[PDB]
Protein backbone atom coordinates (compact mmCIF):
# COMPACT_ATOMS: atom_id res chain seq x y z
CA UNK A 1 0.00 0.00 0.00
CA UNK A 2 1.30 3.33 0.85
CA UNK A 3 2.74 2.90 4.10
CA UNK A 4 5.13 6.41 4.06
CA UNK A 5 2.02 8.21 2.90
CA UNK A 6 0.44 8.10 6.89
CA UNK A 7 -0.22 4.39 7.65
CA UNK A 8 2.87 3.08 9.35
CA UNK A 9 5.39 5.66 11.38
CA UNK A 10 8.04 4.50 13.84
CA UNK A 11 11.50 6.32 14.53
CA UNK A 12 14.73 4.79 13.93
CA UNK A 13 16.30 4.97 17.34
CA UNK A 14 14.60 2.18 18.79
CA UNK A 15 15.22 -0.45 15.79
CA UNK A 16 18.93 0.82 16.14
CA UNK A 17 18.85 -0.61 19.87
CA UNK A 18 16.87 -3.69 19.30
CA UNK A 19 19.43 -3.88 16.40
CA UNK A 20 22.79 -3.42 18.13
CA UNK A 21 21.32 -5.99 20.69
CA UNK A 22 20.59 -8.53 19.00
CA UNK A 23 24.20 -8.08 17.61
CA UNK A 24 25.25 -8.15 21.16
CA UNK A 25 23.43 -11.17 22.17
CA UNK A 26 24.32 -13.18 19.26
CA UNK A 27 28.17 -12.49 19.93
CA UNK A 28 28.05 -13.22 23.46
CA UNK A 29 26.06 -16.27 22.96
CA UNK A 30 28.46 -17.48 19.99
CA UNK A 31 31.39 -17.62 21.79
CA UNK A 32 30.10 -20.53 24.19
CA UNK A 33 31.51 -24.14 23.76
CA UNK A 34 31.07 -25.69 27.52
CA UNK A 35 29.39 -26.05 30.26
CA UNK A 36 30.13 -27.22 33.81
CA UNK A 37 27.16 -27.53 35.92
CA UNK A 38 27.47 -28.21 39.90
CA UNK A 39 25.75 -29.91 42.25
CA UNK A 40 24.08 -28.16 45.27
CA UNK B 1 73.23 -57.49 41.20
CA UNK B 2 70.60 -55.54 43.98
CA UNK B 3 69.06 -52.19 44.33
CA UNK B 4 65.43 -54.60 45.50
CA UNK B 5 62.40 -52.47 45.95
CA UNK B 6 60.03 -53.86 47.97
CA UNK B 7 57.00 -50.61 47.83
CA UNK B 8 54.34 -50.03 44.91
CA UNK B 9 52.23 -47.58 46.86
CA UNK B 10 54.29 -44.38 45.73
CA UNK B 11 54.51 -45.37 42.54
CA UNK B 12 50.72 -46.14 41.53
CA UNK B 13 50.46 -42.57 44.14
CA UNK B 14 52.40 -40.78 41.34
CA UNK B 15 51.50 -42.32 38.82
CA UNK B 16 48.08 -41.25 39.78
CA UNK B 17 48.94 -37.96 39.92
CA UNK B 18 50.93 -37.40 36.57
CA UNK B 19 47.14 -38.54 35.13
CA UNK B 20 45.20 -36.30 36.97
CA UNK B 21 47.60 -33.63 36.03
CA UNK B 22 47.37 -34.64 32.22
CA UNK B 23 43.75 -35.02 32.52
CA UNK B 24 44.03 -30.98 34.03
CA UNK B 25 46.21 -29.93 31.17
CA UNK B 26 43.84 -31.15 28.63
CA UNK B 27 40.63 -29.43 29.83
CA UNK B 28 42.01 -26.53 29.97
CA UNK B 29 44.08 -26.77 26.76
CA UNK B 30 40.90 -25.58 25.03
CA UNK B 31 40.77 -21.91 26.34
CA UNK B 32 44.08 -20.96 25.21
CA UNK B 33 45.41 -19.35 21.90
CA UNK B 34 43.90 -16.16 20.17
CA UNK B 35 41.22 -18.39 18.47
CA UNK B 36 40.14 -19.73 21.55
CA UNK B 37 36.34 -19.78 23.04
CA UNK B 38 34.83 -19.55 26.83
CA UNK B 39 33.35 -21.43 28.48
CA UNK B 40 30.26 -21.14 31.19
Amino acid sequence: RDNKQAGVFEPTIVKVKSLKFATEAAITILRIDDLIKLHP
Amino acid sequence: KGAYQDRDKPAQIRFSNISAAKAVADAIRTSLGPKGMDKM
